[PDB]
């Protein structure tokens, strides 16, 4: 069989390490990784001639990605274009094969309705501009360039059409993980502690939700107490049944910073539905990797857990 | 990083200058500091690969596995 | 007639070709090809003169610097590291033997398919999904169009055939096990430099622990089991033999002597010539050149709470494993497609 | 101040001499005498190079045939093997300490008791209800009319305390052990007639195994999990130091993490001097000469199925069992009656 | 203050280091420079964790990826086979320390000097007339522009004291030794492929002889004796320490215990802190980290038909040659040029 899965944000592709908490649950041997800014029509020059983003619906061969894409699902090795990105070019394309699992993601792995009619389990990724304009300050800091300050204008004007091109996406997955300053702590700087949340929709059948406590019923719970010692300033978490755009969702969110380990056990515990065939899997799953980047608040609660949604798919997809 | 180095600066003058000059907003300089935007992205995705660089284990075994100093008979 | 080779004449490849002197008449297999990264002088030194199974007596050993003579037998034998400039389209060669602890990927074993030969069997656990095959649970299950098998380790090949015995008869719902374990080439001798520090250190001197994922071939080679078993390693200063601990926790209850006659009937039913059943007080010594590969060991084996179970068993990962490579090896000679 | 004596001055004997010289001045215990099979002029050569501790070199050892001088130090030395022969009250000796290994019996230690000795502390699991104290675990509880106590094994020694921990955090069902130990002087060097026939072969070359109660010891000193832990021995040859495998049926399920965290603080809260905690990935001969009586060793514990707990622990069962054997020497003269 | 550096941080390496801080405030040599094919993370445990000499106590041993610090002492690190892309100029090193047991040749050696060194003294008998210096014997003699000076085998660094005091007291004719050596990192652990046939077989297991030229060596570090000096060695399982056996014919006749009398006074006399001299009953364990570079053994002296005598001296070939190293390499700071 062929399953799919379909991830969508502006983070690179193969850039973020939703990629990697994936690679650390199936393997690089079950699963394969396909970036999407391959099926480039034309070039950095023809986007200059053209005054033409990387985000236009003309400007990506869709027709013949799902040609390959339908081809995945019949086993034959398939033959992708790359977008040579240092020049801006393309390459002649490389032979790959399938795999037990088949990702998707880039910039428009959902525009097209054909492969969404096609992709198995989907996943937007959703930024705010503050943690954007923090952490294009850690990419031009770290590396020293000096180009900051106008990157951000450069935020704004590439807004508007973002939001053409992009956002509507997100009306058609089925997690969507928005991630926000922390209302909860305010003397840092703006992107040290994250308030992340991860919309997700009812309906589709396999994927449950993961609830706290009560499906359907906001509830805001804070941990700390009797047998938890709560450093500053602790976690807050969150539920409610929502209505996004006229859709059955229902947010869990989570704001704080994982300071240790108790705290990271006490709260898996206690969510449900969350598809363990071990014991704080999730917990082990967070601490497999203690040097990725967002380790330590929700984001990489969130990601394992629909990464373990996945499995879920997974397992329902093949008996 | 030479020849990026270089063109990073240039598509950044061309941000200033483009989208100073016929219009700050349209999908003309938009296109420019998308670009701009990736060729900071690939400035990024060689910085990361370079954070990656192996100092030694992995080229050494890379080229010459079975050497005494990284045989792994993982048994 | 199969003709068949050697990559890497080290442990593994002496003990084969010792082996396959020492089954000469029953088999479909003719060893053409060796390459070491020694000079043919070396290793026919070295095959003759083992210092963990005495001299060799059965058949007269020479060389010069182009073949090798074992008794009458001509073999040839050349050095390269590159597998990819290789004589084996020149040697005619369907089965290349890999033992050079190496080549463990597909891309990297797949250099011999590419350079001129029709199969590989690998004695390691391989990295990605290669399909491992143990003799005696599941060799019969290969599909003769895999032409890249591995063979796992040597401790997946002795605790299988105990763990599919056990499940088939209880049931096993989670399991550990701890090989204590032979050093094996890889340590360093005195503390030298290594990739891993564990292994860094002295092997005369110090039982060295160790993290291994053969535990979980076992997994592999029992698919309903994947992810129930684990266990570390206990590297101690004995050259040959080794045993291996394991604790399972059954859910069918039973007492200690039940288990051992489930065992002992299994070693004369089924898994006759892989499992030897032994009432004996022995020790590890008397292991070295076992032909099985897992001896029970009786007296030793306890149940408590009725649902957890421990056996151990003797088992040598220089000769057993080596049966085992050269009975997968006629295995698929019989079954060449 | 309380005068003691020491009975067999063989390897845990010069371990108990080394640490009261090392632990001189905080001591309400001194050494008056001893009794071994050999000279005085022997046995002070074997306290001072000892090749497993190196020389000794605070304090200076010198001998004539009468009495041993240790660092300016006196003390009295006798050679007899019927102990109803020997001069204890001409000695006004309150506590001996036996470490023959011959005497585990209430009927051969009381023959101190009969001859003129107060109490006795055996370093063994003897044979018999006698009362059994480890350091760490419950040697508050001991009364001192119990003039014959006993100091378990080693290896109970070493895995009490962490099973104590793992009992009052999780709760244990049931529980394994496999305990990977030195050689000790019971082996015949080579192959020997000998009383049991798998201690009878080779020491040097073999692993041998063995059967132990000193699993069931925890037992005796944890009264709540009596008749659930049961283990074997892997004899193996390392001169000095050992490591304990330790597999626990918890009911509380929990994750390797936890278990670490657990043993972690209660290495810094209630265990401390009695359980170390090591993050690194050392290896055997680096515990030769620890003070703790169990390095529990971090990366490798694992648990299965939430339920089921593996521990290793490193241990020096001749020099943090002798440490153990003062501490509770001392704690006894602490509250002499 | 000289700034030195390590070429190869193996055993002779990680003993000079371990010297060097245990002999820092006398020293006008500041180690500023190792390199090993390991990284920095790996040998500064290799250093801490010594298996041999125990755990390294009196200072604090840390590194990253870039420096190691030592007691708060920093020291560079880098990684490379090819001795021409190092950073000596970069460095400012005078002195480089050669212990690869590579560079053995004078152009092989000389690289260094090439690539921006001033003085290298290379830890080998090396391949051609390159100068040899043994401390005791001829430390003195060195030119201060020979900026490539060899110390010899650690055989011969033990030999040619005693071959000094007793070709003046007695004058020699001809001699044989047989030196009884620790195993060395050079033999395979298990029978692998070696070039040289005798240290391809097992370390653990073997008696393996070999033939040395280092008794000739003597006849370098003493002119008139050369040609007349030659003898093998045979290499045991024991990890550290080593004895050499020497027979001397020698023409002054004398019996066995006047050439004890003249050792006993040129140890007290010439010799301090080269020969010891012990008229103990001791065993080779005795002698790990002692600090003379040969103790004669005293009650094993004798002497055949007047003119024809033998010796043994214990040595350690770890420790001792690198305090030989480390002495040798301040009397070159000493007399900088
Ligand atoms: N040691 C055991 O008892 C045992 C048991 C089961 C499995 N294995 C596996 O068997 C493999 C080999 O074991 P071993 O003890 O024979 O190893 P070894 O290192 O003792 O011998 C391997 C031989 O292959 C040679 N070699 C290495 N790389 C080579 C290359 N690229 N080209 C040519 N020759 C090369 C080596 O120089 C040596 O001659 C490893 O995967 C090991 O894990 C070992
Ligand atoms: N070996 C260990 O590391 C270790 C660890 C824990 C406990 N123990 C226990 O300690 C005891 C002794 O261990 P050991 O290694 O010192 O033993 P050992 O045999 O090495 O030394 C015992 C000494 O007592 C002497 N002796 C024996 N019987 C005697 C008698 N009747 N009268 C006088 N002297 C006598 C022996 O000759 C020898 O000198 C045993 O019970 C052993 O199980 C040993
Ligand atoms: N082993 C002894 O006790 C002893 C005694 C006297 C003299 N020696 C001589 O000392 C030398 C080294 O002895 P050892 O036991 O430390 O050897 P070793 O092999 O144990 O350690 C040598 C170290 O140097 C490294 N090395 C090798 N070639 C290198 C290169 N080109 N560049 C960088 N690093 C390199 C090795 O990988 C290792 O880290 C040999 O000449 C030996 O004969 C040894």
């Amino acid at each position: 069989r062929v399953v799919l899965i379909g991830v969508a944000g502006d983070s690179g592709c193969g850039k973020s390490t939703f990629l990697r908490r994936l690679a650390d649950l199936f393997g690089e041997d079950f699963m394969t990784v396909i970036c999407l800014d391959d099926y480039h029509s034309l070039d950095r020059k023809q986007r200059k001639e053209m005054g033409i983003t990387a985000l236009d619906p003309r400007a990506n061969n869709f027709d013949l990605m799902y040609e390959q894409i339908k081809a995945l699902k019949n086993g034959e090795s398939i033959m992708k274009p790359i977008y040579n990105h240092e020049t801006g070019t393309i390459d002649p394309p490389e032979k790959v094969d399938p795999n037990h699992v088949i990702v998707i993601e880039g910039l428009h792995p959902l525009y097209d309705e054909r492969v969404r009619s096609l992709i198995d389990f989907s996943v937007y990724l959703d930024i705010s501009d503050d943690v954007k304009i923090a952490w294009k300050i850690k990419r031009d800091m770290a590396e020293r360039g000096h180009s900051y300050e106008d990157v951000i204008a450069s935020i704004n004007a590439r807004r508007p059409d973002f939001m053409a091109y992009i956002d509507p996406q997100k009306q058609y997955a089925d997690v969507v993980l928005q991630i926000l300053p922390s209302q909860l702590a305010k003397e840092e700087k703006v992107g040290n502690i994250l308030r992340v949340r991860m919309l997700q929709r009812e309906g589709i059948p396999g994927f449950e939700p993961v609830y706290l406590f009560d499906e359907g019923s906001t509830i805001t719970w804070i941990p700390c107490g009797r047998k938890l010692t709560c450093s500053y300033p602790g976690i807050r978490l969150s539920y409610g049944p929502d209505e996004y755009y006229g859709h059955p969702v229902s947010v869990l969110e989570v704001d704080g910073r994982f300071e240790k380990l108790d705290e990271l056990i006490y709260i898996e515990s206690h969510l449900s539905n969350t598809s363990t065939k071990h014991y704080g899997e999730v917990t082990e799953l967070l601490l497999k990797h203690r040097d990725y980047p967002g380790s330590d608040n929700g984001s990489g609660l969130f990601q394992v857990l629909t990464g373990l949604k996945m499995r879920a798919t997974y397992e329902r997809l093949t008996s | 990083m030479s020849n990026l180095e270089k063109q990073i600066e240039q598509a950044r003058e061309e941000a200033h200058k483009i989208c100073d000059t016929e219009g700050a907003t349209s999908g003309q300089c938009a296109a420019a500091w998308d670009a701009l935007e990736e060729l900071q992205a690939e400035a990024a995705h060689q910085r990361a690969e370079q954070q990656d660089h192996k100092t030694s284990f992995q080229q050494y075994c890379d080229d010459n596995p079975d050497a005494a100093e990284c045989r792994i008979y993982d048994d | 007639m199969v003709r068949v080779a050697i990559n890497g004449f080290g442990r593994i490849g002496r003990n084969f070709m010792r082996c396959w002197l020492q089954r000469k008449a029953n088999s479909k297999l003719e060893i053409v090809g060796i390459n070491d990264t020694s000079d043919p002088r070396t290793n026919a030194h070295l095959l003759k003169y083992d210092s963990m199974l005495g001299i060799f007596q059965d058949a007269e050993i020479t060389a010069d610097d182009d073949c090798i003579y074992a008794g009458g037998h001509a073999v040839k034998c050349v050095s390269d590291r590159n597998p990819e400039n290789l004589p084996w389209s020149a040697w005619g060669i369907d089965l290349v033997i890999e033992a050079t602890g190496v080549f463990t990927s597909r891309e990297g074993a797949s250099k011999h398919l590419s350079a001129g030969a029709k199969k590989v069997l690998i004695t390691a656990p391989g990295k990605g999904n290669i399909p491992t095959y143990v003799v005696g649970v599941n060799h019969h299950t290969y599909d003769p169009s895999e032409d890249i098998v591995s063979n796992a380790s040597c401790t997946t090949n002795c605790l299988a055939p105990i763990v599919k015995v056990l499940h088939e008869a209880f049931g096993i719902q989670q399991g550990m096990m701890t090989t204590t374990h032979s050093y094996t080439g890889d340590q360093r001798l005195l503390d030298a430099s290594h990739r891993d520090l564990r292994r860094a250190r002295a092997a005369a001197m110090n039982i060295v622990p160790t993290s291994t994922g053969a535990a979980k071939a076992v997994g592999l080679v029992i698919p309903e089991l994947q992810g129930k078993l684990n266990g570390i390693a206990l590297r101690v200063p004995t050259p040959n033999v080794s045993v291996v601990d394991f604790v399972a926790q059954v859910e069918k209850p039973t007492i200690a002597e039940q288990v051992n006659q489930v065992i002992k009937e299994a070693s004369e039913t089924t898994m006759k010539g892989i499992i030897h059943y032994s009432e004996l007080e022995l020790v590890s010594s008397d292991y070295r050149g076992h032909n099985a590969s897992s001896i029970l060991d009786a007296s030793l084996t306890m149940v408590l709470g009725g649902n957890l179970v421990k056996v151990v068993a003797w088992y040598d990962n220089e000769w057993g494993y080596s049966q085992r490579v050269l009975d997968l090896a006629e295995h698929m000679a019989a079954h060449w497609a």
